[PDB]
């Protein structure tokens, strides 16, 4: 249908340059005006600016003129944003959008620290998470950086009964989450569960299947 | 910048009854080419936003027609006839009339329910986890109301402090509850030196503190 | 193919 396809979370240098891409789907992408737009929890939803992928012509925001470059390839039906000379302030979700349609957006994150991928562990079902027929199971991500990590079950197919919890900082600077999802109790014999894992800063790609413990 | 102004900046609403959600501009929204470019979204917690209403007073594709919105000039308003569990969320208002284009602070939509207590579970480290020499154990609080909650680790029946991290979800937009995460987390050395791991909860569904433990090893 | 039944803001660019 239509669908905004953005890239992945970014992990970049102060100072350094990044360049987001958004693929349109479902419409004629050279004939209607892509917008791009800021979300940060301290200043809200922020306009940058508006490009037409058919002529090239760009119209900004005053408070992002130089800041923010947009760009279009008529070829791929692909929108780009390169920001430029990062600070703090520039640590944001970054979304393309146009007549009420959204991309899924691209989380970035300016820091000179490294990237470190999470260790996945099993939080395994036992008598000491079962409540009325069901067992509660799960996922620890720990120690990464940086956000966000994402996490599905079973390739996407389980959703129901899912909590994955706002990662905390630890004191190293480094986060953790955990995923946890109630199950029936009395198909934990026939029925898998894998965590999948992905930090795209570090390459991270993990599937961890999640069993109750053995003795 | 054409500003936005939202109001109320939090709604709390019972399932079944009205809310209405007001913006209002700096100067009018009226375009020369006679449309008025006034939004809603609808935004969840680490998801992108969903236009429900174009042209002020028009529902995009999927909308149930128990929301309503009106308008014209400075003044706006977004209107559900009946709140469900799955409205909740943060509305923004935002114009498209004016350069450059500004959102309103937007209004979150929280659900008022009747009290639930925490089902509390415990997870004792992975045997993965301890081979790396670190032992975090989770205590889990599932789908209780109101939000508000205590967590203590008691090691052998001691109280822990400085060791700990939690968070909360976001209202779950099917039963409009609440669930906790809290990780302990010990070196392996000063986890093997303790047997009784404990989670105490307090919560207004519960007449008094409920603690789940385990024995370490005991299997 | 417009991307939905009405745009969000007036063209510009």
């Amino acid at each position: 249908e239509v669908k905004l396809q953005q890239s992945g979370a970014e992990l970049v240098r102060p100072g350094a340059s990044v360049k987001l891409s958004c693929k349109a789907l479902g419409y004629i992408f050279t004939d209607y005006e892509m917008h791009w737009v800021k979300q940060t929890p301290v200043h809200g939803l922020e306009w940058i600016g508006v490009i037409h992928p058919g002529s090239g012509n760009t119209v900004y925001n005053q408070k992002f003129q130089g800041k923010a470059t947009l760009t279009a390839d008529k070829s791929s039906s692909t929108a780009y944003m390169e920001v430029s000379s990062l600070t703090s302030e520039d640590s944001a979700v970054y979304y393309c959008n146009l007549w009420g349609r959204w991309g899924q957006g691209t989380t970035v994150t300016v820091s000179s620290a490294s990237t470190k991928g999470p260790s996945v562990f099993p939080l395994a079902p036992s008598s000491k998470s079962t409540s009325g027929g069901t067992a509660a199971l799960g996922c620890l991500v720990k120690d990464y950086f940086p956000e966000p990590v994402t996490v599905s079950w079973n390739s996407g197919a389980l959703t129901s009964g899912v909590h994955t919890f706002p990662a905390v900082l630890q004191s190293s600077g480094l986060y953790s989450l955990s995923s946890v999802v109630t199950v029936p109790s009395s198909s934990l014999g026939t029925q898998t569960y894998i965590c999948n894992v992905n930090h795209k800063p570090s390459n991270t790609k993990v599937d961890k299947k999640v069993e109750p413990k053995s003795c | 910048d054409v500003v936005m102004t939202q109001t109320p900046v939090t709604l709390s609403v019972n399932i079944g009854q009205p809310a209405s959600i007001s913006c209002k501009s700096g100067q009018s929204l009226l375009h020369s080419d006679g449309k008025t470019y006034l939004n809603w979204l609808l935004q969840r917690p680490g998801q992108s936003p969903k236009r429900l209403i174009y042209l002020v007073s028009d529902l995009d594709s999927g909308v149930p027609d128990r929301f309503t919105s009106s308008g014209s000039g400075t003044d706006f308003t977004l209107e559900i006839s009946r709140v469900e569990a799955e409205d909740l969320g943060v509305y923004y208002c935002w114009q498209g009339t004016h350069l450059p284009h500004t959102f309103g602070g937007g209004t979150k939509l929280e659900i008022k329910r009747t009290v639930a207590a925490p089902s509390v579970f415990i997870f004792p480290p992975s045997d993965e986890q301890l081979k790396s020499g670190t032992a975090s154990v989770v205590c889990l609080l599932n789908n209780f109301y109101p939000r508000e909650a205590k967590v203590q680790w008691k090691v052998d029946n001691a109280l822990q402090s400085g060791n700990s991290q939690e968070s909360v979800t976001e209202q779950d937009s099917k039963d409009s509850t609440y669930s906790l995460s809290s990780t302990l987390t010990l070196s392996k050395a000063d986890y093997e030196k303790h047997k009784v791991y404990a989670c105490e909860v307090t919560h207004q569904g519960l007449s008094s503190p409920v603690t789940k433990s385990f024995n370490r090893g005991e299997c | 193919q417009a991307p939905s039944a009405a745009p969000s803001a007036a063209p510009s660019a």
